[PDB]
């Protein structure tokens, strides 16, 4: 269930984004709500590779984003970490990414996931 | 069947003179015998009548007025062309081309010099203006010749870089059928043979050619009779202006036999070059790679079509590629690498024969490079290697080949972009944990020498390994 | 018709073939007597 072995398969054949998640949950028993995972993070690692960012990376990206059970603070963390300013492209899809899911910011949790929320924003 | 019915008929009908003498009384008082003649034409018995006949009935289908004075001394009469085998001039050159079909049996070939001879003059014109249309050809013919002598001045190495990188291109002058032809590329890959020598006794098919020649047009334009260039630079080639000249209502053409995939960036480049527009309508601009993946599906014909499905397959005595094209590939123009096919290209005057091609050229290298992934082999769902492949582009004269590390697990991007008809430059992107793999300036040398993705990908894999 | 016209051309096109078979046969014929005188001669030198 690691996280590189599992992208590098979904990349080889293109997949759809549902059969992506739906094969996600069946490559690890005890998914652990995605914590110890940090997929959101490591689906960064692998878009930032290419000079221009591929689009099928940013669309599981928003899946993941679209679904309440993935903390939007993860995220935020995994972008802001990255920087580097290397070129417009990155940025801009960030840019891009980070405008789809703001203005809300809605989380339901316990209150020590609203601190770690607090501090992540 | 009706070979049965024919003597069923025939013996009812054996149970002549008479008859001799009904066609006599007829005679004494169409197409269909000329369609008889022309039919037992192809088997008729090598004689001087026989071969008489043969002509007539070619000239017959040809439209040409069927004269004869003798024997074996014949004349083509028409508008304004006159050629004797044993108008408004003498015969051109007594070239061996056409003697040389003309004394076996290659009577074939000779017909349709004599149709291309014919279609010189398709013009509308009043038998003057063509007389002149004719007349300012040759004025282009002579400059083009003083540009080649020229750029030959320039420097007196090979032919090769005549072809590939020059200005306009290789030479061979018009000698009956086939017209002046111009050559601006030779592909490695074409170029190398089951090494070809590449002397002056060069073949017209060995590569592509790009002719040059009038047909007339919908709109009148300023053109030439007399020659334009009369004096020279040391290396360059000056255009003298032009009025003798008059409106005529034609203009110069380049033929490509077959249609080249080109972007839409080369087509307003093209404009910005020439300043005439290329299509008279506005067409349907859609990605190249279906474009390019048709054009080079035809240089090995079949009747069936592959069912590629953009999943492509090629065959390494070491290797086994899997190549997905991927199509719409987002660039930041928010669009694709939208691209037409070209067949005619339209010009004024031949200052602008050297751009066109120089870009025509890049064109073209480009087109070769992204095909070379296209090919009709398949090994089918072989679980050992089949490497998978990306094809992005990112800009014009600019794309991409993203794919697996092959011994790390993190991706690796190579990408390219064509800066001249064979220059190209390579960069390298990858992640922070790896290994060295290879270096830019080898993996342009590697497409400069062979100018196949394929081949470059074995390249790079093999340095790898040995790593 | 036309029928017919490529009728007498497919029948052209093998008595010519079937012309140089007489003739092939012909210097045969010289090739079958020849043999005959030997082995007339030698029934005759066995008897």
């Amino acid at each position: 269930v690691n996280l590189k072995q599992a992208i590098l398969q979904a990349w080889k054949e293109r997949w759809s984004d549902y059969q992506w998640a739906i094969n996600m949950k069946k490559f690890f028993p005890k998914g652990a709500t995605w914590d110890i995972l940090n997929l959101a993070d490591a689906l960064l690692e692998q878009a930032m590779i290419g000079p221009s960012p591929n689009p099928l990376i940013l669309s599981y990206l928003k899946y993941a984003i679209s679904s309440q059970m993935v903390s939007y603070s993860s995220v935020l963390t995994a972008i802001s970490k990255f920087d580097d300013f290397s070129r417009d492209l990155c940025v801009q899809a960030l840019l891009d990414i980070m405008d789809m899911f703001c203005d809300r910011l809605s989380c339901h949790g316990k209150a020590e996931e609203c601190i770690g929320l607090c501090r992540a924003l | 069947l009706s070979k049965m019915s024919s003597l069923l008929e025939r013996l009812h009908a054996k149970f002549w003179s008479e008859t001799i003498k009904l066609v006599r009384q007829v005679m004494e008082k169409q197409h269909l015998v000329s369609c008889l003649e022309t039919l037992q034409k192809a088997l008729k018995v090598t004689s001087l009548p026989a071969m008489t006949d043969r002509l007539e009935s070619i000239a017959r289908q040809n439209g040409l007025g069927s004269h004869l004075s003798a024997s074996g001394t014949e004349c083509y009469i028409t508008s304004d062309m006159f050629y004797v085998e044993v108008h408004h001039g003498e015969n051109p050159v007594s070239c061996p081309e056409l003697v040389q079909q003309l004394r076996e049996k290659n009577f074939d070939e000779f017909s349709k010099h004599l149709k291309g001879l014919v279609n010189l003059y398709n013009l509308p014109g009043d038998n003057k203006l063509k007389t002149k249309m004719y007349l300012a050809l040759q004025s282009l013919e002579q400059d083009l010749s003083k540009m080649a002598i020229m750029y030959w001045k320039a420097t007196n190495a090979g032919p090769l870089d005549k072809i590939l990188h020059g200005s306009v291109g290789y030479l061979t002058p018009r000698s009956g059928g086939h017209l002046m032809n111009l050559k601006y590329y030779v592909s490695p890959s074409d170029l190398l043979d089951d090494i070809i020598l590449h002397e002056n006794n060069v073949s017209r098919s060995l590569g592509m050619n790009a002719s040059v020649t009038i047909e007339g047009t919908s709109a009148v334009y300023k053109l030439p009779i007399a020659p334009l260039i009369m004096g020279s630079h040391p290396v360059d080639n000056k255009w003298t202006p032009s009025f003798n000249s008059v409106d005529l209502p034609a203009c110069f053409f380049l033929k490509f036999p077959q249609p080249i995939p080109v972007s839409r960036a080369f087509v307003q480049k093209l404009q910005n070059c020439t300043g005439i527009p290329l299509f008279e309508t506005q067409p349907t601009y859609a990605p190249l790679y279906e474009l390019i993946t048709q054009f080079e599906l035809s240089k090995d014909p079949d009747p069936i079509p592959l069912n590629h499905n953009m999943r492509f397959y090629a065959a390494l005595p070491g290797q086994q590629h899997c190549y997905f094209l991927n199509k719409d590939a987002p660039l930041p123009d928010g669009r694709s690498l939208q691209g037409t096919l070209v067949s005619k290209i339209t010009f004024q005057h031949p200052g602008r024969v050297p751009l066109i091609l120089n870009l025509i050229r890049h064109q073209v290298a480009y087109n070769t490079l992204i095909g070379s992934c296209v090919k009709r082999t398949i090994l089918k769902e072989d679980s050992p290697g089949l490497l998978q492949f990306e094809v992005c582009p990112l800009s014009e004269s600019r794309f991409s080949v993203s794919f697996q590390h092959p011994v790390n697990d993190s991706l690796v991007c190579v990408v390219m972009d064509v800066q001249d008809s064979t220059h190209v430059s390579c960069k390298l992107y990858k992640g922070l944990s790896d290994a060295l793999i290879c270096t830019d300036d080898f993996i342009a040398k590697v497409v400069q020498r062979c100018m196949s993705i394929p081949v470059t990908m074995r390249a790079i894999r093999r340095k790898a390994e040995t790593i | 018709e036309n029928q017919v016209l490529e009728l007498l051309i497919h029948r052209d096109g093998e008595f010519q073939e079937l012309m140089k078979l007489a003739l092939n046969q012909g210097k045969i014929h010289h090739e079958m007597q020849v043999l005959e005188k030997e082995v007339e001669k030698r029934d005759s030198d066995i008897q």
